[PDB]
């Protein structure tokens, strides 16, 4: 026996940091009745096999931490100090602030006379850190209160992926999963530092290399990832589209595309209309006055039945594939080398290695994360990756995919639960003011007349109705539709997003902010602006593990508490290992985890904090009345509670959904109260509820499939690592999306040695087939209107093909590909006092703003202070020695950091001039530790663009000077 | 006995191993500062039994050779530390007969600590300034005797860390060296007949650390 673990109860959990979703084992003293005594890896978990990076490996120190919040704290207007208060006081007073602000600000109808039933006087930030059941409950609480300004982390790092990949494949999700990386023949890591930011992914990346894969890192910097790749190719900041356009040209010129896959499964054969053109860097339908395209000019030519015309011979000059060849003919090696700064020799090496995966029995994967995809053409960067993968036949196959790596443990789930201003749960859009009825809302879904096109989104009315029945079970969906707030049809959608919430706050336009599991005083771009702007709030609610730069902004650097009127409530929540629930990882694996120790001190799980808060608001409305009470009074919260507490199990069952009456669906009889077995059995007529149609199948009459810990695999499942009996992934346990594209028209795998699905004895064996139907009878992309992987993507604001528009404004004056320098549908000052390109990025040992990891002594031990990474060339220019203190400054702010002088950074050659990059970690803040430094977001701008609503944190102008 | 095979050609310098060693033993954190390096703590100490050493080497063309070295006691087959300590008092340094772990006891306070560090060919032992006890990696010998992997081996994401019976680990080291030479032609094993922690280096071991090999 090990004394340390004797007498302790062992439970399982899932890491609370990144989206890999590593398994933990937690030992809790006194057979579960005391504190955690140990936290380490779960040896049985199929993703990590017991491995943990330093963040997972230190979760014991995060949880058993005497700096954690212990009880609610209250800061009165103009006060110098916190006062400790009861949960009863804090939640009672917060409910009064919510009700006072809502009653004063609630709008039934907008200026135009359209029903909107909303309050614009309260905003919410957060959070991908909450469990899936908590995220789902939180969004429904905020929407029942009438909020529209509902945002979180996903806006920055997830939001560009969803439309890029949805345009290309029909869904926004990461297409494959972590274990599947070991099946790749060539791994291209580009806009990702996965060895530092998804460290257990390198278990599977290095296993691919063991079986003969080539590993390629394309990054402006040499990182811990680069050290373990076969090829490191430097790229200039923002030169990704030229790099990827050059690879498209290389694939087409050298005939390395997967011909049969391209003909059958992509839109290569579709005939584009005569109104499509591209000239001088502009597509047809450009409106120069409004800086916008008439996308109707990009329509397909339709047959007599309304279906896009196809030429399967691919000879018609207006075939997608022929327009594609013409578009990318400009991306020659000489021009691509000049702009990327990558040598022609290295471009040829990378292109040859990667394009070799166009062979049917080879697979290539692309791994990207946040990288620099935040700028106005980040969607087109991701489109280009999707197009390359479709040309090479890498979508739907083992070791293939677009592995768009999610950031946080539950950013997949928090997005799935609609914690962004434009979406309800399950990616049903938030209604705008012109969607006056449920019938009009449903009318917007595009239809297909192609009998081979599944067009699965035609089922949307079932999902919206079942969602409204989960919230308001005693109302007809058409009546409950009027309870939920609507955004203005006449406003830019970005007016409701992250950056404009900070801008409105700075204009004094919010009374209240929820900072729920986020640190916006460090995570928001232009921290000096945002910290000042928080002083313009009447009230702030911060729900968090520790006191932090947001909770305590009023006593931050340069702040006089006696001049700051903001009322602040600090509500301490419990850590992941102190509560039960699920988190959805980057591969869509929805994993159940259990309580080890009880909540520390008087901390509470988020579900209890939000439900108690909402019950107090509801009580106030029952006693006082006020603005439109129906959405609050009628919300179904009885299904969220058991034994006087928030119930993760009951909320997960509601999110799956259940029958409200005896129902015949899909030729099967279901009884009142039965769990819905899959979203295929939801109805639009009120017979079913489901909080999230993507969850229908996760928690059935068979039990909690998210809690399965079964390693059982068939030989074909085990060969590629599907682990279909370990947890559950949406949709309906399809581990590899688009897997009908992995077989020929008879159901035979392109790569039998790595089969995903195979037609055997009248059924699909292996993975769950992504779309039912006999081989050769359906188009493989079932969430696409037309059924095909889109090379040509005419729903994108910037055009149907990616095109280089320069994202680096200050040092670049010339575009070698066209007369159009900058994005024609998209204010940088470029003050010559700030000649260097500042960038922010992560290190393995710290998490996000560092609020969590700056409280962990072993992680501070390894990375104690903010640093500034510079080249030998810049160090020589500015007289900076390794380890010197430097001042980094911008138009927005200034900070001190320790210089790290390294050959891992080299100058960029731009138009015959060396341009220097300055690297900073954004993991530091004034609260802790001693001499740690403050946020790199003191330096960053807050401009964004009218299309993304995302600030520039990867290329912003700075100066660096030695401090003596 | 037992053996570690440490394939440095797979290391991402994640420092999972550095943290896992301290979590298992509940060791304190040192006071550290950044002096122009990711490396920290800068050295082994009484409270740090493992630290990842970082070395940058220039190469022709893009990037660098970035060398990572998770340093620990080699658990020598014939340990000079024990031969030195035994001059002053037997029992201060002992060897587990089944695993081969070399173990410092509380009796290290009663010997010439500085002399024991000096006897070590790898410069491993560290002295507590207050109590004069010596510390170093103990092979997680209690975990090993209970059928568990050492904390640093279990945590490692990359397959850098490997542990088992000496026969299976020497066979693994031989097989892996032949494969790694296809990528790193100058790869060598560190003192493989003398120690129980056998590092595979991708080049001259002294490029990783002055005391990488004897
Ligand atoms: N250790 C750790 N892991 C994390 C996090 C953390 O804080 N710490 N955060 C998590 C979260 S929330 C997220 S969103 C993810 C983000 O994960 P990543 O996107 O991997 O994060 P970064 O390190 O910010 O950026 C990745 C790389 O992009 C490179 N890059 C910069 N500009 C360009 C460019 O123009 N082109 C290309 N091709 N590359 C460029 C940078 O040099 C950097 O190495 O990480 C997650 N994982
Ligand atoms: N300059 C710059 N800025 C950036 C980025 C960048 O690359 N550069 N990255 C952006 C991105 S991608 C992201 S993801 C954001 C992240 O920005 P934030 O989310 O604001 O960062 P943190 O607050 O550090 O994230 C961890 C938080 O999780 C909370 N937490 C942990 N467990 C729980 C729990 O159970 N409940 C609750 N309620 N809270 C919990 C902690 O208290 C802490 O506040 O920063 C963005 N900002
Ligand atoms: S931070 Fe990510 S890679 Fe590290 S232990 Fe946690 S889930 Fe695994
Ligand atoms: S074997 Fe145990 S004591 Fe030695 S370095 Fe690894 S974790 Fe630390
Ligand atoms: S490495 Fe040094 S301290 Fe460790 S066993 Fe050998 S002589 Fe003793
Ligand atoms: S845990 Fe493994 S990969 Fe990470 S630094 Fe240690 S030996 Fe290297
Ligand atoms: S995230
Ligand atoms: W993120």
């Amino acid at each position: 026996e090990l004394q340390k673990l004797q007498w302790a109860k062992q439970t399982t959990s899932i890491c609370c940091y990144c989206a890999v979703g590593c398994g933990l084992i937690v030992h809790t003293a006194k057979d579960g009745q005391g504190r955690a005594v140990n936290v380490e890896g779960d040896p049985d978990h199929p993703i990590n096999e017991g491995s943990l990076c330093p963040k997972g490996a230190s979760i014991f120190q995060l949880g058993e931490n005497d700096q954690r919040g212990t009880q609610p704290l209250y800061r009165a207007p103009f006060s110098d100090t916190w006062k400790p208060v009861t949960w009863d006081f804090a939640l009672t007073e917060i409910a009064k602030r919510i009700k006072k602000t809502r009653d004063a600000s609630f709008t039934e109808k907008n200026a135009a006379g359209d029903l909107v039933n909303r309050t614009e006087a309260i905003a919410s930030f957060g959070s991908a850190a909450m469990d899936n059941e908590e995220c789902w409950a939180y969004g429904n609480i905020l929407r029942s209160l009438g909020l529209v300004y509902i945002e979180h982390q996903a806006r920055i790092x997830h939001s560009p992926t969803v439309p890029a990949l949805a345009e290309s494949f029909g869904r926004g999700a990461m297409t494959n999963h972590w274990n599947d990386l070991a099946n790749s023949d060539c791994i291209l890591i580009m806009g990702s530092n996965a060895a530092e930011n998804h460290p257990i992914a390198f278990k599977w990346v290095l296993r691919a290399k063991d079986k003969g894969a080539t590993l390629i890192h394309v990054d402006p910097r040499f990182t811990r990832t680069s050290a373990r790749c076969d090829v490191y190719a430097p790229i200039r900041s923002g030169a990704d589209i030229p790099f990827l356009g050059g690879l498209i040209k290389y694939i087409l010129d050298n005939k390395l595309y997967f011909t049969d896959y391209v003909r059958e499964y992509t839109n290569a054969s579709l005939i584009v209309g005569e109104k499509f053109s591209f000239k001088d860097g502009l597509f047809s339908g450009y409106d120069a006055a409004n800086k916008k395209y008439d996308k109707s000019m990009w329509a397909f030519e339709l047959d007599a039945n309304g279906v896009p015309k196809r030429d399967p011979a691919l000879k018609h000059p207006r075939c997608v594939i022929n327009l594609l060849k013409k578009h990318y003919e400009r991306y020659n090696l000489d021009k691509v080398a000049a702009i990327t700064g990558t040598s022609k020799e290295q471009l040829q090496q990378v292109y040859k290695a990667y394009a070799a995966t166009g062979k049917p029995d080879k697979a290539g994967t692309i791994m990207y994360a946040m990288g620099w995809t935040q700028h106005s053409v980040g969607v087109q960067n991701i489109r280009a990756m999707a197009m390359i993968q479709l040309l090479l036949g890498n979508i739907g196959v083992a070791g293939g995919g677009v592995n768009a790596l999610r950031g946080e443990s539950n950013v997949q789930g928090s997005t799935d639960q609609g914690l962004l201003a434009h979406i309800w749960p399950g990616y049903n859009p938030v209604p705008n003011s012109k969607a006056a009825t449920l019938e009009l809302y449903n009318a917007a879904t595009p239809q297909s007349k192609d009998p081979m096109s599944v067009n699965w989104w035609q089922n949307r009315p079932k999902y919206v109705a079942s969602y409204l029945k989960a919230l308001y079970p005693d109302e007809e969906p058409a009546a409950a539709y009027d309870y939920l707030p609507r955004i203005d049809a006449g406003r830019k959608l970005t007016d409701y997003f992250w950056l404009n919430i900070f801008e409105k706050m700075d204009k004094g336009e919010f009374k209240g902010l929820f900072a729920w599991g986020m640190n916006p005083a460090c995570g928001g771009a232009n921290a000096n602006k945002n910290r000042k702007a928080m002083g313009k709030l009447e009230w702030l609610v911060n729900v968090n593990l520790f006191e932090n730069e947001t909770s305590s902004f009023w006593k931050g650097p340069g702040m006089n508490p006696a001049e700051i009127g903001t009322e602040v409530f600090f509500l301490p929540c419990c850590v992941s290992i102190e509560k039960e629930g699920s988190v959805a990882n980057s591969g869509r694996w929805m994993q159940w985890r259990y309580r080890g120790p009880k909540p520390y001190a008087e901390t509470k799980p988020d579900g209890d904090i939000m439900l108690d808060m909402f019950k107090k608001v509801r009580e106030l409305y029952a006693k006082e009345g006020g603005a439109y009470p129906a959405p609050i009074a009628k919300l179904n919260i009885a299904d969220w509670e058991e034994h006087n507490e928030f119930s993760p199990t009951k909320v997960a069952k509601l999110m799956n959904g259940y029958f409200l009456k005896d129902t015949e669906v899909g030729g099967k009889q279901f009884k009142k109260g039965q769990q819905v077995p899959s979203f295929a059995f939801l109805t639009a007529d009120g017979s079913t509820c489901s909080g999230n149609w993507l969850h229908a199948g996760s928690f059935t009459d068979a039990g909690n499939l998210m809690a399965r810990r079964d390693k059982t695999q068939t030989p074909e499942q085990a060969r590629i690592g599907l682990f279909p009996n370990w947890s559950f992934c949406w949709p309906v346990n399809r581990r590899i999306l688009y897997n009908r594209a992995s077989v020929d028209k008879t159901g035979k795998p392109w790569n039998p040695a790595k089969a995903v699905i195979e037609w055997k004895d009248g059924k699909w064996v292996g993975d769950v087939v992504d779309g039912g139907g006999d081989p050769g009878t359906k188009h493989p992309f079932i969430m696409q209107t037309h059924g095909f992987g889109a090379l040509y993507g005419p729903g994108r604001e910037e055009g149907p093909f990616p095109e280089h528009y320069e994202p680096l404004e200050c040092p670049v004056s010339k575009n070698p590909f066209s007369k159009q320098l900058h994005n024609p549908v998209a204010k940088a000052v470029c003050d010559p006092r700030y000649p260097f390109i500042g960038t922010t990025y992560r290190v393995t040992e710290h998490w996000q703003t560092g609020l969590m990891t700056r409280r962990c002594a072993w992680l501070v031990e390894a990375e104690p202070q903010i640093f500034c990474e510079i080249s030998k060339e810049l160090a020589k220019l500015r007289g900076i020695g390794n380890g010197d203190t430097v001042k980094v400054s911008s138009l927005r702010g200034a900070l001190e950091a320790v210089a790290i002088v390294t050959e891992r950074i080299r100058p960029f050659k731009i138009e015959g001039v060396d341009v220097h990059m300055v690297g900073l970690p954004w993991h530091y803040g004034w609260m802790v530790p001693k001499n740690g430094g403050d946020t790199a977001n003191l330096l960053t701008p807050s401009a964004g663009d009218p299309n993304t609503g995302i600030p520039e944190t990867k290329a912003f102008m700075v100066d660096v000077r030695k401090v003596w | 006995g037992k053996m570690f095979f440490v394939d440095l050609s797979r290391c991402t310098a994640c420092r999972g191993c550095q943290i896992a060693c301290k979590q298992w033993k509940n060791l304190p954190a040192e006071e550290t500062r950044n002096t122009g390096s990711h490396q920290n703590p800068p050295d082994l100490s009484y409270v740090t039994l493992k630290t990842v050493r970082f070395t940058e080497k220039s190469r022709k063309g893009p990037g660098i050779d970035w060398l990572f070295f998770p340093e620990q006691c080699r658990h020598c087959v014939e340990p000079p530390c024990k031969g030195q300590a035994d001059v002053d008092l037997e029992g201060a340094v002992v060897k587990d007969e089944t695993t081969g772990a070399v173990l410092f006891t509380e009796l290290t306070a009663k010997v010439d600590g500085e002399s024991v560090r000096s006897a070590c060919p790898y410069d491993i032992p560290r002295i507590d300034p207050v109590t004069k006890r010596l510390s170093k990696c103990d092979m997680c010998n209690d975990r090993v005797q209970n059928g568990l992997l050492p904390a640093c081996v279990k945590t490692c994401p990359t397959g850098t860390m490997n542990f088992g019976d000496e026969q299976e680990m020497l066979a693994l080291a031989e097989k892996r060296l032949a494969e790694v030479k296809k990528t790193y032609p100058g790869a060598v094993l560190g003192d493989p007949n003398d120690v129980r922690v056998v590092y595979l280096f991708t080049r001259d071991p002294k490029d990783f650390y002055e005391h990488a090999v004897a």
